[PDB]
């Protein structure tokens, strides 16, 4: 679902938040993403990559 | 003649403005005395 205040738990890593779609072009090796405070922002979703 | 002095001399501190960048860093340091702490704040978060 998109846009919902949910709990997530991809691939072990979980937490709550709001999930949409991103414009960011990743390398086809990068899978996850990271902030300043280390912290997920952007993940590719292991079903629908 | 004062007052054309006057006039001449405003016009200047317009220019003197319009000039040099640097006079103004007493605000600006300011301002950057809040930009900078807070951001290292940020990075304490990534401490183990």
């Amino acid at each position: 679902v998109k846009n919902k205040c949910v709990n997530f738990n991809f691939n072990g890593l979980t937490g709550t938040g709001v999930l949409t779609e991103s414009n960011k072009k990743f390398l086809p090796f990068q899978q996850f993403g990271r902030d300043i405070a280390d912290t997920t922002d952007a993940v590719r979703d292991p079903q629908t990559l | 003649l004062i007052a054309n002095q006057f006039n001449s001399a405003i016009g200047k501190i317009q220019d003197s403005l319009s000039s040099t960048p640097s006079a103004l860093g007493k605000l600006q340091d300011v301002v950057n005395q809040n930009a900078q702490a807070l951001n290292t704040l940020v990075k304490q978060l990534s401490s183990n």
